[PDB]
């Protein structure tokens, strides 16, 4: 209340000691645990566990990945995490000879359990996957446990190691030679509307553009084949109803000032990657665009 | 380091089992009509808003203002509320009637089933509900409210019969119903009013403006727009302003149903499912 | 416009006042000449140019 | 062997502004109020010889 | 490089007398346009006077003042301004500048200004022939209601005269939102609100296809029984003059797909939220605002 309190300066929320120091030096006594120094205390990186089967973890030794989540209409298991990665089989864009390469190394249960799961509904992608975020860590046993991070930027414990997002070369999408300052990165999924393949486009965009409707005003002129499609599929077969020619969401931002390529190695089998290096992610829900 | 908390006094005599009773609504969401210090408790939730003749969609219109407090601390006849920001993280309470998992995206609804009482006021709390479900729920009310004025014949009893339920992951839950005594609120006769007129009036100026544009046409899709509109479809100036603004003005009456924000996305659930982790999101 | 970044930062005389209704009913009907009502913290003192 | 022949930092030429001689086309006075200064003019008054 | 720094120095390259230094202390906390974010930047960048073209198109002004970043102006001294940048969801407070009467709970958004003259009066720094205009922040039904006015002069300048056109412009321009008068200034046809025109389009037949027998015919059946003012004023702008077959499984898809065109409808008016107002000051200059940028 009074003025010297208000004209203290503020108090150090680090370099006061921990409620266990103040807990301890109260009563004096002594544990076998150091504690003086907690970790993870500086932290914004908002964390969140995973538990993992072993057919989907291939791919995520190396950290920084998009762990999308989706759901099965079968009740026992109620979700299942999909890495970017693994989508790329049901990505249209992806070529023929990456596609060929990536089924050679997801030859496990669960990955071709959810590739049946995701092509199997009367539904599209987007109201089938959902977004969570970056994996960092992996434990790796059989049944493995993965930490994401949906807020903030991917680094490992005490700071020493900023981590990195890759995704593939085929997902990869810039539409500018000149690049911005400071540039955000979107996920967009369109729909080519043919019949049989109406396997959908996977897009990573990474543009200047943070307002939303100049984004889907540009996004209309570069995806006109299949917008064109969708009213070509809406004319002649009438009476099914379509919907969500496009979505696009918001991943986050990036510096680009170090967006690069490198190459992802899991048993010998390299595939080129772009490599985002100071990654944040800022998520948003799946809004659509026709 | 004290933080953001309301001050949420009350007015009335409490027993000790009332803050027992209290205690256990520690981690949930509370609407609050304005960003306040010091408040009673006739400001506190919806009760305030529940009106006789209007129903949920002007519930839900006053919901989406409101900031969705928490509530930190219960003690002697005073309530600590926690304004969230976008941003951090808090533990949200599974209030709602259906039940979450890891990784969804929470949104608000009004309560559509059936806590502390008094003789005049009835603490009343918002249902928090996954994405899909509220989406669910919005486009089988608004198709509800659509068989009104028809609700007569035997067949349609059988299919808002069908309609009145929904499913998520075990849950076979049913909704009231928003028709009372055979005519519709004014409420829901206004949400089934701007859709009707929205579409009454695309069906009738879109086909003049399409073919007003086909001569200044540099793509190779409103002619097939143009196309796909004659195969369905087989004055004064003034009257066409004032169609273009009656439609634009029962497009804006309606923005209370065509979309929710996004408010908290799950982290992690309690095990026996009865609060989680959510960041806060605007 | 008078030099308001002068009159609330100089060492003022004391007066009693003697208003006749409130001052923001005073300030209503332009008692004053000039006005100037500014309500928070304003930092309009706190630089000098 | 891979033997380390040793370790070299670089030291930098230290310039300080007034050993620097181009300081000798300047007049520099320091003034710990700079921000709160916006145009500095001066005047002059010459009678015609 | 180094990230988005919270603070941008803009410095007046030009010499300043002391009454525009006096005008300049009464602006802190407003809002301005910035499209460089670096460090030390001029004055040249800040504010609009970098985009007034010779046509001064107000859909495209609109267009690109959207693309630029919002900015708060903080500690006006000597030839510094301390521009914070925003984050997302803090607390911190305006100042208005436009004679828009503001009221709690309410959005606001970012506009380019209204009535632009002399008469108005805009004192807005005058020196070398550049002028800091600001722009404006209105709350949500007046920026809707000019989006939608202009998208209705866009739209209905199609395949008419230069004589009814006219006409619309001198009818259309008056708004009287909240007891006061705003012009449109120069409101001229565009690329930019040609290509909206035709998105705008495009969606109006989607809905005119994806609309169910039902959901059309609703209000010529509400016609028949009940009778209000509302439908009385909306059925004469209608046209003038037991159902056969129903399918909840069919409609629900019907709107699933309507909801999504009637957001594809109406994204192109109602443009983004970018400051929420918790609570004003009553002589309505200041308030107190949540979410920056």
């Amino acid at each position: 209340m009074d003025a010297r309190a208000v004209a203290k300066r503020p108090r150090d929320p680090a370099d006061e000691d921990n409620e266990l120091v103040t807990a301890l030096k109260a009563k004096r006594e002594v544990n076998t645990i150091s504690v003086r120094y907690l970790y993870h205390a500086d932290h914004q990186a908002l964390t969140a566990r995973f538990f993992v089967p072993e057919g989907l973890v291939e791919f995520e030794a190396q950290p920084g990945a998009l762990l999308i989540r989706m759901e099965t209409g079968c009740d026992s298991p109620r979700h299942l995490y999909i890495s970017l990665y693994l989508l790329g089989i049901r990505a249209s864009n992806v070529s023929a000879s990456t596609r060929c390469l990536l089924e050679s190394v997801y030859t496990a249960s669960a990955a071709r359990a959810a590739l049946q799961w995701l092509d199997l509904g009367p539904h599209l992608l987007h109201r089938r996957l959902e977004t969570l975020g970056c994996v960092k860590t992996v434990s790796l046993g059989i049944t493995s446990l993965l930490t994401c991070v949906m807020r903030g930027y991917l680094y490992n414990t005490l700071k020493t190691e900023v981590f990195a997002l890759m995704i593939p070369k085929d997902m990869y999408l810039t539409w500018e030679e000149t690049r911005g300052r400071l540039q955000y990165v979107y996920l967009i999924i369109v729909y080519d509307y043919d019949g049989p393949e109406t396997r959908p486009g996977i897009y990573v965009l990474t543009s200047s553009i943070a307002h939303w409707q100049t984004l889907v005003d540009v996004a209309r002129g570069k995806f006109a084949r299949e917008r064109c499609s969708f009213v070509n599929r809406r004319i002649t077969r009438p009476r099914q109803i379509p919907l969500c020619t496009g979505v696009i969401q918001k991943l986050g931002w990036c510096l680009a000032d170090d967006i690069h390529t490198s190459f992802l190695v899991h048993k010998e089998l390299k595939l080129s990657v772009v490599r985002l290096d100071n990654f944040s992610v800022e998520l948003g829900d799946f809004r659509e665009f026709v | 380091a004290m933080e953001a908390n309301i001050f949420c006094t009350f007015d009335h005599k409490l027993s000790i089992a009332d803050v027992g009773k209290l205690t256990k609504l520690v981690a949930a969401v509370v609407p609050i009509p304005q960003r306040l210090h010091l408040i009673k408790h006739y400001q506190l939730g919806l009760h305030q808003f529940v009106d006789h003749t209007r129903g949920y969609v002007r519930l839900r219109g006053l919901l989406r203002n409101m900031t969705l407090t928490l509530m930190r601390r219960v003690e002697g006849n005073q309530i600590l509320l926690h304004v969230p920001t976008h941003g951090l993280l808090y533990t949200v309470l599974n209030t709602g009637p259906v039940t979450w998992e890891k990784g969804d995206a929470l949104c608000v609804l009004p309560p559509l089933f059936h806590l502390l009482t008094l003789g005049q006021w009835e603490l009343v709390l918002p249902w928090i509900v996954p994405m899909p479900l509220a989406l669910e729920i919005n486009q089988r009310l608004l198709i509800m409210g659509l068989f009104s004025l028809d609700r007569s014949y035997e067949e349609v009893k059988a299919a808002v019969q069908q309609l009145q339920t929904i499913t998520f992951r075990d849950a076979t839950f049913t909704i009231p119903d928003p028709v009372i005594d055979q005519h519709l609120l004014i409420d829901m006769k206004t949400a089934c009013l701007s859709m009707s007129m929205v579409a009454n009036l695309a069906s009738e100026l879109t086909m003049t403006y399409v073919r007003k544009l086909a001569l200044e046409d540099s793509s190779m899709l409103l002619v097939k727009c143009q196309e796909l509109l004659m195969r369905l479809d087989r004055v004064s100036p003034d009257d066409e302003i004032a169609r273009l603004s009656a439609l634009f003005v029962m497009l804006r009456q309606l923005d209370d149903l065509i979309r929710e924000q996004v408010v908290f996305t799950v982290c992690d659930v309690s095990p026996d499912n009865k609060s989680a982790t959510c960041i806060f999101k605007g | 416009m008078e030099n308001w970044s002068a009159l609330e930062l100089l060492p003022k005389v004391g007066i009693p006042t003697d208003f006749l209704t409130h001052v923001k009913t005073s300030a209503g009907e332009e008692m004053f000449e000039a006005l100037r009502i500014y309500y928070g913290d304003d930092p309009e003192r706190y630089n000098i140019h | 062997f891979e033997a380390i022949f040793g370790t070299f930092c670089n030291r930098l030429e230290w310039v300080y502004f007034l050993t620097s001689g181009l300081a000798a086309a300047a007049h520099a006075i320091k003034f710990h109020d700079l921000n709160k200064l916006t145009t500095g003019k001066m005047l002059f008054h010459v009678q015609v010889p």
